[PDB]
């Protein structure tokens, strides 16, 4: 079942890449009031 | 036919859970 | 609300019984008799409990199914 | 800021959603959906599995003549062991089912989902400004689930030892585990039992005290507790009391999970057999010996093959 | 407004409706008795009372009727096995119909008492507010209970006026209703002597009457009145439930361990008879 | 000097120390 | 009538009465 | 009566220091002299199996149990 | 067995330590580790959830 | 009506005793104390003495004491032999006839501990009621504590009364309770009983609620009367993560009380059911299906086989009075299947 | 006829109560039906 | 066994069912006694 | 197994409908 | 006749429940 293997791989890789870039987007925590 | 009875009970319970999640009563 | 309830011959016949609710005697009253009879009833209950359990054996008592034939 | 990425990020990270998604949700949601879908479908209808791998299938599907209390998703077959068994490495779908792949699929997806859920429990807590370590309190059930489903099979070398995803299967797993290892006579399981019982006790007592005090006061409840038992003037503030409430059961479950993982590598509980010996060498039986006889019965009936 | 679990608390300070609800509950109980008796007869098979007694057919309410003398059925069949004499008015169907009629009469009485709740009888002569003299109502009701107990112990069981009660031999071979002569010695206290029961009730009646008189003529003391809070009606419910569960425990024990009030003829053998080899010992001794 | 607190603490302590003294030598017993 | 078990039961009964009397007397004495 | 004063009192210290060791040695002797075995009936390690009985005891009697245990014991 | 069990337990406990310390450090950096300001709750600035 | 509402009247000895008992001392003696402190005290001592010196060589044919060389886990107070049946085993009773040594040997000390402990529990609950009355507070703590009394009565008193005798009651000891637990697993199939399920669910849910409430309260504090923690923040958090969150404090702190009590009461009902051997042991349909078809086999069947093994391999020594000798060919085995 | 009853009250229960009740009935059902069928 | 299609497993006589039901109700009514006595003794605080 | 089916059906219909009636009346 | 039983049960449950949900929402 090569087709199913590739389908699962592509969906998983899409999810993981989005997962990573979501955090890379976030800006660092900081204290305005300090 | 007991299988259909068991499935009905299970899906009914899941329906109760779904309604309790999304259709909450706004308090007061 | 001030008007009394329906008047019935049976009600007036039985009216005297439910007439003095709340009346109470002074002092401790008869509580000593309560103590005495509580203790006596506890003794009686213990007697029958130990008779049924067989922990108290009596010459007349057989305490078994075989006593149905007796008397 | 109308770029697809921008609006998608705003949607995912937004708190306006009925149920917060978060980045951890990205992996959390699909994994749990896959796990629950496969679990429901397998439980409803699935062929018998060869749990012991000697061509003696074990029916576990609801549709194949068994009840809710008895229905279960049979674990992976003993033949495969620790090898990775998706659909595509199986020769065919029917053979995949006969060997018991769906349990492996469900357990993998479920473990990923629970870990991601633990993560989101911190992420939302960071959003709202509340303190972060609610996930730490959640690490106990996650640790126990990992020990039951993953660590113990790894120790025993086969995936057939994982807890079956069913009620009667759970009872069978517990009985067989007591047979192989003295789970009852192990200090970490003792700490787990203590944690569970103490959690129930503290929940009941705290609920009683607080609900009684709420009249229209905490000083009165404190005095009540102090006068009831000889103990006086402890948990004077809500902070310490509500920290202790969380600290007791969490540590108990951490210890019971660690005990299970320790037994995964064949480090059993206490073995008090022939501990008491009279003069000139005879054996005097103690309660541990009757427990040993029960273990003998369980173990001997467990070994299905010669 | 009230929660779902307090809906019945309205009747607490409304005696007129309290009477109605208690009547209605009594009606439900009597109706259950009658309906269960009718269905109970509808399934019983009296063909073989030797190897198919009642207790082997799930016969729950029928043995309680049989224990007090009612043995004849309007269909001709009898528990003993033969057809016997004419059933008479008092038969299983008779008791079932009687209980149903009683339940219906109590239903009508409950409706009547429900509609008419405001009665001058419940109102204190001194003050308009409704009051109930619990210490005295208890006295009257205890007097009635004592009278009924004495009547049952002296007329029904004794056989002076009634049929008596069931008694059987120790090993449950032959057993049937007879009069019971009261026994006043120590032998009347053992569980397995029917002569005790009759005697008990007689004494249990007479003393009650005296108590029924005493509480009717002597009012409580102030210390007791305020310590026990006899003014409120809730204390009565608590004490009544206490006595009720005491009675339930005692009855369950007497049933399980066996007594003269539960002959094995119509209730089945006890487990302790099998454990101790009762019937095995009997058969072995007789064969020897 | 004879308060209820004194009575409770002594009634608990005296058997406790007696039992500990027993248990030590009890452990030293040769099997 | 004079069976030993009855003797033991009466002995225990008087012992219980003794315990109750001792507690009551101690309470009364200590109170005042 | 706060605990500090009673703890610091010399009379307390002396009386407890003389009484506690007495109780400890009392327990020590109570176990080592064999009185515990006789009073509580626990057999010593060398009479569990009397020559007449090489198996574990068994009662088989409710009312007439005294001399039954006499026979089983010793 | 001793090596595996001891080091699994220690690794698990140190992972829990990572969770705790990472959460605390991030909260402290954000500035609300001591607690909510009781004047400007971030939740209050959000509409009611229906 | 005759007098005032019991204000002063006369200073009878009862009033002096009541005043002395209810003094605000270090330990609240109270009226319940006269029933609690004595009985409970013995209920402790009888155990510890029981654990230290006396033996179980004549009742169960076992060594259960420190004197005989038993650990804390192994030591226990054994129940009287099955011959004693349901005798209360008074030290002055016919069975012991006033001989303390033989009373200990016969196993009467278990009855001593059980009875005095039950009365101590009653006294303790009365003490809870007394203190709640004295401080003018609702006695919800007594309602909560009613559950453990229910479990104790259902397990230690109702159950042996339903069985042959005291012999089958739990024996006070860490290992003895494990023996009892495995005993119910082997014979009564207690795990399968619905009431045990409804009790374990309550217990685990109670632990869950305790942990969650502690963590939530401790993680939503206000920086530093008024409630320390932010209820709105916690409600939002748990309503967005889990889906449902508490909104009323009183309801939450009452739910934390309602869960364990219901669970333990339901388990007690289950144990009452077992006391008369009414056990949810078997599914007839599955048994007949397995009987006609040897191939068919589920987890339930394996559990039944395991129970058979437990019974067969335990009855030899757990029930000496039966005098059971099993030839080696009779004991169940997996390979023989 | 008697005057209108003074202590007449009406029962209420909000949506939370309904959800609790339905979930209890269905959970008890799924738990016990397995044994009812037997 | 053909008449009623007997399943081959023993059942409990009426005695056992009576004992089971009445003992269960006894425990429940003990709880009821406790609850109602608790309300009775604490009437003032319970009222408000 | 007719008895089991009818008992289950009654237990699902009567109580849940009972709750629904009251809730409908409340609102 | 299992198909008949399930069809009847579905026809009773789904539409009446559907209506009840709407009415509960309205009030
Ligand atoms: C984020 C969601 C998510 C995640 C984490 C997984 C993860 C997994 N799935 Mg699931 N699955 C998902 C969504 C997801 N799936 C969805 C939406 C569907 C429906 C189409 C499925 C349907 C599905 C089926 C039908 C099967 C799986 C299987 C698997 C496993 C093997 C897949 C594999 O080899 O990937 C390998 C992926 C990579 C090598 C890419 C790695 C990407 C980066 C570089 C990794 C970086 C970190 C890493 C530690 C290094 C794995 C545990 C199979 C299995 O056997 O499960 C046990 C299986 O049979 N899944
Ligand atoms: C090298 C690693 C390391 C370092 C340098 C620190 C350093 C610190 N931690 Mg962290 N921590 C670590 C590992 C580490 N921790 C791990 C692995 C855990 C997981 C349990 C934690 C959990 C943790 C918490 C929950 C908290 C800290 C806190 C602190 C600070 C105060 C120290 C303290 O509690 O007083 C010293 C305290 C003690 C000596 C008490 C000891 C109690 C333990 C239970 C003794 C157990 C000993 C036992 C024999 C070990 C058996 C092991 C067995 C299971 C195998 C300090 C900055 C506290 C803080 O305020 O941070 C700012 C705080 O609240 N830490
Ligand atoms: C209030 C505290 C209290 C309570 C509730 C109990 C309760 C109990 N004990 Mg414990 N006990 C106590 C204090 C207490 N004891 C103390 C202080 C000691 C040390 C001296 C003991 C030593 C002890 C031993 C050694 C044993 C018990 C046993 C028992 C049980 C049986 C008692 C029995 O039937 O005797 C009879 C009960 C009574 C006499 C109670 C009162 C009954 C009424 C008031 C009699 C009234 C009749 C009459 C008016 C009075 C006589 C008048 C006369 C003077 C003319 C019972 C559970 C036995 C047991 O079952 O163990 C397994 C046992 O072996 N107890
Ligand atoms: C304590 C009272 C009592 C006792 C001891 C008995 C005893 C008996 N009855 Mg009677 N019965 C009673 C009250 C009682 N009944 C009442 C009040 C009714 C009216 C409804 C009936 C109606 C009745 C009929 C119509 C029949 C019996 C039958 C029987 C016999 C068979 C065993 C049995 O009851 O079923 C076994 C009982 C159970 C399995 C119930 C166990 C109790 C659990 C705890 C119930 C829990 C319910 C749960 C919380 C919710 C359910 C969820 C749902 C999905 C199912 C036995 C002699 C049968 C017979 O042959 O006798 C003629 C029979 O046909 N009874
Ligand atoms: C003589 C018996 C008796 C009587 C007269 C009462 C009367 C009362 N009780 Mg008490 N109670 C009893 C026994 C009794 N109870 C027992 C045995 C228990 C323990 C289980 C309780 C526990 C209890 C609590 C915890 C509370 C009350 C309350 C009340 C009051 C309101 C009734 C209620 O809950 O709403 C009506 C209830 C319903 C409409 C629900 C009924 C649904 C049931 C549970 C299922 C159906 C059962 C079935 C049809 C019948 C079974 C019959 C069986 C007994 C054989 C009322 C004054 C309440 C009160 O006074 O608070 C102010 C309250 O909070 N009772
Ligand atoms: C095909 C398929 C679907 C397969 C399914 C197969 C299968 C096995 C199905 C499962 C079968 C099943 C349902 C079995 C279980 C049945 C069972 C045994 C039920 C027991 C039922 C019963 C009546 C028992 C009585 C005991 C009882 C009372 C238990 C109650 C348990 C319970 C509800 C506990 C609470 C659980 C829980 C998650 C609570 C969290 C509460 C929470 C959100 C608090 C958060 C929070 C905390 C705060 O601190 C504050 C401040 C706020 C504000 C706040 O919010
Ligand atoms: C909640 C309640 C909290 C309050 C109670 C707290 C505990 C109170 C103290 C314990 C009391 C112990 C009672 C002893 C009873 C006894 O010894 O029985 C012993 C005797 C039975 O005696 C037995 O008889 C059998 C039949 O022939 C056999 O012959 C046995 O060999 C014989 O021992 O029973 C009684 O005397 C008591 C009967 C009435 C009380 C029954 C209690 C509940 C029964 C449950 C039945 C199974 C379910
Ligand atoms: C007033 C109590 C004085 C202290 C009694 C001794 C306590 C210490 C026990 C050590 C073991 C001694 C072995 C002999 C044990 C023994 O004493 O047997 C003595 C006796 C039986 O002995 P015999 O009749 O065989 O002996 C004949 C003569 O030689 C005299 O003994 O039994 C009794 O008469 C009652 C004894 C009750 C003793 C227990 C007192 C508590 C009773 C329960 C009270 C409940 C009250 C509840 C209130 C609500
Ligand atoms: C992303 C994560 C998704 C999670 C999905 C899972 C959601 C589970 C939601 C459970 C809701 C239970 C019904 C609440 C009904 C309801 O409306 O409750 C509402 C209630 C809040 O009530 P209030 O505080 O508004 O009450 C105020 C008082 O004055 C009363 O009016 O919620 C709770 O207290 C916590 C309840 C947790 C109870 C958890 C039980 C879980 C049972 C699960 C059964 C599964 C069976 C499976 C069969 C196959
Ligand atoms: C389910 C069950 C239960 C319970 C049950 C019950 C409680 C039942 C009841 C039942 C009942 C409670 C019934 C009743 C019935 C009744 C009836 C059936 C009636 C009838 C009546 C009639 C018929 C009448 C008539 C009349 C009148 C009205 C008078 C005039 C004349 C005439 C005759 C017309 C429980 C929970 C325990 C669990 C187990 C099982
Ligand atoms: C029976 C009897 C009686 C009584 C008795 C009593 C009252 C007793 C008591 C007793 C007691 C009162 C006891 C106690 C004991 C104690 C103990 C035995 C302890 C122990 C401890 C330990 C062992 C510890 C340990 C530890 C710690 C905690 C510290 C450090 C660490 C360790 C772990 C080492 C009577 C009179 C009825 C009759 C006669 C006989
Ligand atoms: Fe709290």
């Amino acid at each position: 079942m090569l087709t199913l293997k590739i389908f699962v791989y592509t969906v998983v890789t899409f999810f993981v890449c989005l997962f990573i870039f979501g955090f890379l987007s976030n800006d660092p925590a900081r204290n305005p009031g300090k | 036919m007991e299988a259909l009875v068991y499935t009905f009970l299970l899906v009914g319970t899941l329906g109760i859970i779904f309604f309790s999640i999304f259709f909450r009563d706004p308090p007061r | 609300f001030q008007e009394p309830g329906l008047v019935t011959p049976l009600g007036t016949l039985l009216r005297p019984l439910n007439s003095e609710a709340g009346k109470v005697l002074p002092g401790w009253g008869t509580t000593v008799l309560m103590a005495v009879f509580i203790l006596l009833f506890a003794a009686f209950l213990l007697i029958i409990l130990e008779i049924y359990n067989s922990s108290l054996i009596l010459d007349d008592v057989s305490m078994s199914w075989e006593t149905l034939a007796k008397v | 800021n109308s770029s697809l990425w921008a609006r998608f990020c705003e949607w995912i990270t937004s708190t306006e959603n009925r149920l917060y998604i978060g980045w951890f949700g990205v992996i959390m949601i699909p994994c749990l959906l896959t796990a629950t879908s496969v679990f429901i479908i397998a439980f409803i209808a699935a062929p018998p599995v060869d749990i012991d791998g000697i061509r003696e299938p074990v029916s576990g599907s609801l549709l194949y003549g068994n009840n809710i209390i008895t229905g279960a998703v049979i674990p992976t077959s003993n033949a495969i062991g620790l090898h990775f068994y998706p659909i595509w490495e199986a020769a065919s779908l029917d053979e995949w089912l006969y060997n018991g792949g769906p349990y492996q699929l469900i357990v993998c997806h479920f473990l990923l989902g629970v870990y991601c859920y633990m993560g989101r429990e911190w992420e939302l807590s960071f959003r709202l400004g509340m303190r972060p370590w609610i996930a730490v309190a959640y690490s106990a059930p996650v640790a126990a689930a990992s020990a039951v489903f993953l660590v113990y099979p790894i120790g025993q070398g086969s995936f057939s030892d994982g807890m079956p995803l069913g009620i009667s299967g759970t009872f069978n797993f517990m009985i067989v585990f007591q047979a192989e290892h003295n789970i009852l006579m192990h200090p970490f399981h003792m700490l787990g039992v203590a944690g569970v019982f103490g959690g129930s006790l503290f929940s009941a007592m705290h609920g009683s005290l607080v609900t009684s005090s709420l009249i229209r006061n905490i000083v009165a409840a404190h005095g009540y507790f102090g006068r009831l038992i000889f103990q006086y003037a402890s948990f004077n503030n809500s902070r310490s009391l509500h920290f202790f409430l969380a600290a007791w059961p969490v540590i108990g479950i951490w210890f019971t999970a660690l005990g299970l993982s320790t037994m995964a590598f064949n480090l059993n509980g206490f073995n008090f057999n022939q501990s008491v010996v009279d003069s000139q060498g005879r054996v005097l039986n103690t309660w541990a010996d009757i427990i040993n006889r029960a273990n003998l019965g369980m173990e001997v009936m467990h070994e299905r093959n010669a | 407004g009230l929660p779902w679990y307090r809906v019945h608390t309205v009747v607490i300070n409304d005696p007129g409706r309290l009477i109605s609800v208690h009547l209605m509950h009594t009606a439900l109980v009597s109706g259950w008795a009658g309906s269960m008796a009718l269905f109970e007869i509808s399934v019983f098979d009296p063909s073989d009372p030797v190897l198919n007694p009642m207790w082997r057919q799930g016969m729950f309410v029928l043995p309680f009727m049989t224990r007090l003398g009612i043995t004849q059925s309007w269909g001709g069949w009898t528990i003993s096995g033969e057809t016997a004499t004419n059933p008479g008015i008092w038969s299983y169907e008779g008791v079932a119909a009687a209980h149903i009629i009683l339940s219906g009469a109590l239903f009508l009485a409950s409706v009547w008492h429900w509609t008419y709740w405001d009665l001058e009888l419940f109102r204190d002569p001194r003050t308009g507010k409704t009051a109930l003299d619990l210490p005295k109502i208890f006295g009257i009701h205890l007097f009635l209970s004592g009278l009924l107990c004495f009547g049952f112990g002296a007329f029904h069981v004794t056989g002076v006026f009634g049929p008596g009660i069931w008694v059987s031999d120790p090993y449950g071979l032959t057993g049937r209703v007879q009069p019971v002569a009261p026994s006043w010695g120590a032998d009347g206290f053992d569980p397995y002597n029917p002569g005790g029961i009759a005697s008990h009730h007689i004494a249990a009646g007479i003393l009650g009457v005296l108590a029924g008189l005493f509480h009717l003529c002597v009012r409580p003391s102030i210390r007791l009145y305020f310590g026990l809070s006899m003014g409120s009606i809730e204390t009565v419910l608590s004490s009544s439930i206490a006595a009720v569960f005491w009675a339930a425990f005692v009855v369950a024990g007497t049933m399980w361990y066996g007594s003269a009030a539960t002959p094995i003829e119509l209730f089945g053998p006890t487990r302790y008879q099998w454990d101790q080899g009762f019937f095995q010992q009997e058969i072995q001794k007789r064969v020897q | 000097i004879f308060t209820v607190r004194w009575l409770a603490i002594h009634g608990i302590a005296v058997p406790t120390i007696f039992f500990l003294g027993a248990i030590t030598a009890m452990q030293f017993i040769q099997r | 009538a004079v069976t030993p078990s009855l003797k033991n039961f009466l002995g225990s009964l008087i012992a219980g009465a003794t315990v109750l009397g001792g507690i009551a007397l101690a309470i009364t004495a200590v109170s005042k | 009566r706060p605990f500090s004063d009673i703890l610091t009192s010399i009379r307390y210290w002396v009386i407890h220091s003389i009484t506690v060791p007495a109780l400890f040695i009392a327990g020590w002797l109570f176990v080592s002299t064999g009185l515990a075995y006789d009073v509580f009936g626990t057999p010593r390690p060398n009479e569990y199996f009397t020559e007449d009985r090489q198996e574990a005891p068994l009662i088989t009697d409710r009312f007439n149990a005294l001399e039954q245990v006499k026979k089983l014991s010793g | 067995s001793w090596l595996a069990c001891s080091h699994f337990c220690l690794g698990f406990f140190f992972f829990i330590g990572h969770l705790w310390h990472a959460g605390r450090a991030r909260a402290a950096a954000a500035g609300f580790e001591k607690g909510i300001d009781r004047f400007d709750e971030p939740v209050l600035s959000m509409r009611p959830l229906d | 009506t005759i007098a005032i509402g019991t204000y002063q009247e006369k200073r009878t000895w009862f009033d002096d005793a009541d005043d002395w008992l209810r003094q605000d001392r270090f330990v609240f003696v109270g009226w319940s104390g006269l029933l609690l402190f004595p009985c409970a005290y013995f209920a402790l001592g009888g155990w510890l003495t029981g654990t230290t010196f006396v033996t179980s060589w004549y009742t169960h044919g076992l060594a259960t004491s420190y004197l005989e060389g038993c650990n804390f886990l192994t030591a226990a107070v054994s129940t009287p032999a099955n011959s004693m049946a349901h005798s209360l085993l008074f030290v002055w009773g016919p069975e012991a006839q006033g001989d303390f040594t033989r009373w200990c040997q016969l196993g009467g000390l278990w009855a001593f501990v059980a009875l005095h402990g039950a009365f101590g529990l009653i006294g303790f609950m009365l003490r809870q009621f007394e203190i709640a009355r004295s401080v003018n507070l609702r006695p919800y703590n007594a309602i909560a504590f009613s559950a453990p009394i229910a479990v104790f009565v259902s397990v230690f008193l109702i159950y042996p009364l339903g069985q042959s005798g005291w012999f089958f009651a739990p024996s006070f000891g860490v290992a003895a309770i494990f023996r009892f637990i495995l005993f119910f697993q082997g014979f009564h199939n207690w795990t399968l009983n619905p009431f045990h399920m409804m009790g374990v669910a309550g217990v685990l849910g109670a632990a869950l609620l305790c942990a969650i409430h502690g963590a939530t309260v401790e993680n939503t504090l206000f920086e530093d009367a008024e409630e320390t923690y932010s209820m709105v923040t916690a409600n939002r958090f748990w309503s967005q993560i889990f889906g449902v969150a508490f909104s009323n404090k009183r309801w939450l702190h009452f739910f934390m009380l309602l869960v364990p009590v219901t669970g333990l009461w339901m388990s007690a009902i289950g144990v009452v059911g077992l006391a008369l051997n009414l056990r949810a042991y078997d599914f007839v349909s599955q048994e007949i299906r397995a009987a006609e078809d040897p191939e068919f086999e589920t987890f339930y069947t394996k559990n039944i086989l395991l129970n058979e093994g437990i019974r067969a391999w335990m009855a030899a020594q757990d029930q000496p009075h039966e005098r059971l000798v099993f030839p080696e060919e009779v004991l169940p085995r997996g390979n023989a299947l | 006829m008697a005057r209108p009853n003074p202590n007449k009250q009406v029962v209420e229960l909000n949506r939370t109560s309904l959800y609790w009740g339905l979930l209890l009935i269905f959970v008890l059902a799924v738990l016990f039906s397995s044994y009812i069928f037997n | 066994r053909s008449t009623l299609q007997s399943d081959g497993v023993f059942r409990s006589s009426p005695r056992g069912w009576f004992t089971f039901g009445h003992v269960c109700f006894a425990l429940l009514f003990f709880f009821g006694h406790i609850w109602h006595g608790a309300r009775t003794i604490f009437r003032d605080v319970f009222a408000g | 197994n007719i008895y089991g089916l009818t008992a289950t059906a009654l237990f699902i219909i009567i109580p849940t409908s009972f709750l629904l009636i009251l809730y409908v009346k409340t609102a």
